[PDB]
RNA sequence: CCCGGCGAGGGGAGUGAAAAAGAACCUGAAACCGUGUACGUACAAGCAGUGGGAGCACGCUUAGGCGUGUGACUGCGUACC
RNA sequence: GUAACGGGGCUAAACCAUGCACCGAAGCUGCGGCAGCGACGCUUAUGCGUUGUUGGGUAGGGGAGCGUUCUGUAAGCCUGCGAAGGUGUGCUGUGAGGCAUGCUGGAGGUAUCAGAAGUGCGAAUGCUGACAUAAGUAACGAUAAAGCGGGUGAAAAGCCC
């Protein structure tokens, strides 16, 4: 018969107060942030993280298209060429080659220019 | 509670407001909602329902509890002191058990802490019989038919 | 790992010199917004900081294609209300190739901070190379 | 005069920004090697080299 | 305590204290006044008295006479506000709090 | 020697360096069994023999190491309309480490 | 005992297992208000976060490319009831 | 105040026809994992691995659970070689929460299974209390103003002469 809710009440309110980066005014020390801000970040975090997955594919195909055109053949016609083949198929990400293995991507962009038909 | 009054506050306008009598279950001043009263708990077992499933002991406390012995009758009148004697004829002391002789004699010494109660009579009911360690049937005949009762 | 060239925080500055007084004039623009972000560019990642370093020149040699050397409309209201709006044909303005026509890349870059970042930083000037305010060094 | 939301935590703290106070610059003179307070000459004796205040 | 005084109260509000207080730090000490003695506001008096009383701590206390010390601490905190009604238009405007504070001056080696 | 490789991902961009994948498939728990990959190797693409594609010659594997097949990461991730809150949910993977001798 | 107005208040010393129990006195949270340090920050627009992310302060490890804090710049993007 | 392409800017960066290529969603696929149902393999209470499939959701219906105060099991077990409570941290669970432990703390708490609820708050111009904001802003109550020399005092524009 002893609500005396004050127990879990201070756990319940601590427990989404914590959030360090105190983002600013209220969204810390007022309770108001929890299902106000703390709940936002949940939402702009459910669709940020999966939807991600294409920001960075925006930005593959983005230096990739830079990078392969800079020596004939634009994006359009690289993997329409990388297309053709057996097993030859070695999908972008790490086609960042453009960076590091600078040879080794130009020596691609040749699998492609002279693989269009 | 102390409700002393009607709602004193006008109504409208006062600014923030809103409010009537002061029993009022929000005001912290007094008034608990929907109270609470003494009422009865006591729920009922059918007759039948009663008797059924008890002294399934023997069976499970097997090689504990299902012992048939004697109430001891030379037993001083009232003495406790030496039923340790007694106690240690089944190296059972403090190890709860309840005696059920079926006679309201010295025997009803048994008084401590937590240990040893009498109650030796038809007056029983399984939660003695399971919150000790060795019930001691005992009475001898006095376990019978459907009436075993001890 | 994670697959991401890092900000090398504009590492890159390969300068170069357009012509201006060429046969595209608009045409151009894109081809120098493309350039101070990452056109020819292959690593340096765009989206982040970056940018290049190209110049203009005369650029008092343009036409654009159609009548558009009566039109570009062109007018830089001030917040000052009295009835604002300086409406300004192009050719009204090519008098004085200043913060429009040449600077019609800021409508084309990403705007706004970082993007402003590339704007007039690339200079304009009107004559070729007859007089070089700008840097005399290493160029193409 | 009304006013809608108030922005209390650091607002306010940049107006307390001309609110600071400032510090002092005065000489001794010759006679008082400290106080003098500020272009007077010494409150001691009241005076600025003789009969001023009660001196001697 | 290294060589402290606080106070408790005082009855000037910390705002009003808290910007006298500023004015002196680092330094301090042998500046018991000049930078204090010649600023007249209530504040400027009430961290004085401290301030000589907590610098005489240095014979009591702590050894190190008074010369050296450095007073690399001085901060007024919100001490109990007591609470007065005010008779106004009916009254409507009336809550007063005339606020409190104190000092906790500090002085050692620099 | 650089090389490559897909399985739930493409992830192996980087030549060995020992870096987190999927998960084998019964149960974890570290050792090894000599798993070859696949001739997916980018030809190893590291020496004169770059080749444009990992089809250049037969029979090119790395051998996974199996360094740590464990761990989680933990990310809220809560939904919520105007009239409920799926807020309450949680749904991770291990990744195995591997390490990849040569290729 | 000492500062002070033979103030207030406080600093020692002593009581005590403790005074981080001093009479406002058990435990002493939250709002709210301060001093200190690390980083960001005075040409930049909007629910202030989320995704990416350099640098900087410390922590790393017989590098091994990571931990914590802060977060420039940047895609998104109008609180709750 | 451009304001009748989103802006730039376009002579084709417009349109019409034709064809290929590329971008592009939480759609589909790949990889891993969760849960319900049918099956498959089995094993064979049971259950687990494979597989097909289902998993947006207001009113609302159904099904599972966490946690708190009190009762039994409890003079049992945990504790002053430091309990409850406050705060940090680490591990853990799908979540409600759980545990271990640093510091504080100064005395109590309760695995388990079961029982009963003053059983869980963010709002009701909610009730009580504390503290902000405006802000060191307005105001200091009749416009019959006061100046000076002494005294006292830590200090006097206001007190005494
Ligand atoms: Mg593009
Ligand atoms: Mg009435
Ligand atoms: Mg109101
Ligand atoms: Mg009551
Ligand atoms: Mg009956
Ligand atoms: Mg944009
Ligand atoms: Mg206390
Ligand atoms: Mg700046
Ligand atoms: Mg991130
Ligand atoms: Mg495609
Ligand atoms: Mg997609
Ligand atoms: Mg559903
Ligand atoms: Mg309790
Ligand atoms: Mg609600
Ligand atoms: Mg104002
Ligand atoms: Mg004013
Ligand atoms: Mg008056």
């Amino acid at each position: 018969a002893r609500v005396k809710r004050g127990v879990i009440a201070r756990a319940r309110h601590k427990k989404i107060l914590k959030q360090a980066k105190g983002y600013y005014g209220a969204r810390s020390r007022v309770y108001r942030v929890a299902f106000q801000a703390v709940i936002k970040a949940g939402q702009y975090a459910y669709r940020d993280r999966r939807q991600r997955k294409r920001q960075f594919r925006q930005l593959w195909i983005a230096r990739i298209n830079a990078a392969a055109r800079q020596n004939g053949i634009s994006y359009s016609k690289f993997i329409n060429g990388l297309k053709k083949a057996s097993v030859e198929i070695d999908r972008k990400i790490l086609a960042d080659i453009a960076v590091f293995d600078k040879v080794a991507f130009t020596a691609l962009v040749e699998k492609a220019k002279a693989a269009l038909a | 509670v102390t409700g002393s009054g009607k709602k004193p506050w006008r109504q409208k306008g006062t600014g923030r407001a809103r409010s009537g009598s002061i029993k009022s279950p929000i005001w912290r001043s007094g008034g608990v909602t929907f109270a609470a009263r003494p009422q009865d708990h006591s729920q009922k077992v059918n007759k039948k329902m009663y008797r059924g499933a008890l002294k399934s002991i023997l069976s499970e406390l097997v090689r504990q509890d299902r012992l048939i012995v004697v109430e001891k009758f030379s037993v001083e009148a009232p003495k406790t002191k030496l039923l340790a004697q007694k106690l240690k004829d089944m190296a059972l002391e403090d190890v709860l058990i309840i005696t059920g002789e079926l006679d309201e004699n010295l025997f009803l010494a048994a008084r401590n802490l937590h240990k040893v109660d009498v109650r030796d009579a038809t007056g029983i009911d399984p939660v003695s019989l399971i919150a000790f360690d060795k019930v001691v049937m005992t009475a001898d005949a006095v376990k019978q038919v459907e009436e075993m009762l001890a | 790992m994670k697959t991401f060239t890092a900000k090398p925080e504009t590492v890159k500055r390969d300068w170069y010199v357009v012509d201006a007084t060429g046969k595209t004039l608009g045409r151009l623009a894109t081809e120098l917004a493309r350039r101070l972000r990452g056109k020819h560019k292959a690593e340096y990642t765009p989206h982040v900081d970056t940018g290049d370093y190209i110049i203009v020149l005369n650029a008092d040699k343009v036409a654009v294609t159609g009548n558009k050397r009566t039109d570009k409309v062109y007018y830089h209201h001030t917040g000052h209300i009295g009835g604002i709006k300086q409406a300004t044909f192009e050719e009204m303005i090519a008098r004085r190739p200043e913060r429009v026509i040449e600077i019609a890349v800021k409508g084309m870059l990403p705007k706004g901070p970082l993007g402003r970042a590339m704007f007039r930083k690339l200079k304009v000037y009107a004559g070729n190379e007859h007089n070089h305010a700008a840097q005399q060094p290493q160029v193409l | 005069a009304v006013q809608q939301n108030k922005p209390t935590r650091s607002k306010r703290g940049m107006r307390r920004s001309h609110d600071a106070l400032t510090a002092v610059t005065s000489l001794s003179v010759d006679k008082t090697s400290g106080e003098k307070h500020l272009r007077h000459h010494i409150t001691a004796d009241g005076y600025y080299r003789g009969r001023k205040v009660i001196a001697k | 305590m290294e060589t402290i005084a606080k106070h408790r109260h005082a009855r000037s509000s910390a705002q009003k204290v808290r910007l006298v207080a500023d004015l002196i730090r680092g330094k301090k000490v042998s500046q018991a006044l000049d930078i204090l003695t010649y600023t007249n506001k209530k504040a400027a008096v009430l961290v004085k008295k401290v301030l000589e009383s907590a610098i005489a701590n240095a014979e009591h206390n702590d050894g190190a006479d008074i010369d050296d010390l450095k007073v690399t601490k001085i901060f007024v905190d919100e001490g109990p506000s007591m609470k007065r009604i005010m008779p106004r238009a009916k009254g409507r405007a009336d809550r007063i709090l005339k606020r409190t504070s104190h000092i906790t001056v500090v002085v050692s080696d620099r | 020697m650089y090389a490559v490789f897909q399985s739930g991902g493409k992830q192996h961009r980087v030549s060995e360096g020992q870096t987190v994948r999927l998960e084998k498939l019964d149960i974890a728990t570290g050792e090894t069994v000599e798993f070859a990959e696949v001739l997916m190797i980018a030809n190893g693409e590291e020496v004169k023999i770059g080749v444009p594609f990992v089809d250049g010659g037969v029979i090119k594997a790395e051998v996974v190491a199996h360094g740590r097949g464990e761990k989680v990461k933990i990310v809220k991730f809560r939904r919520r309309k105007h009239y409920r809150k799926q807020q309450g949910h949680r749904q991770w993977f291990t990744d195995v480490k591997i390490t990849g001798i040569s290729a």
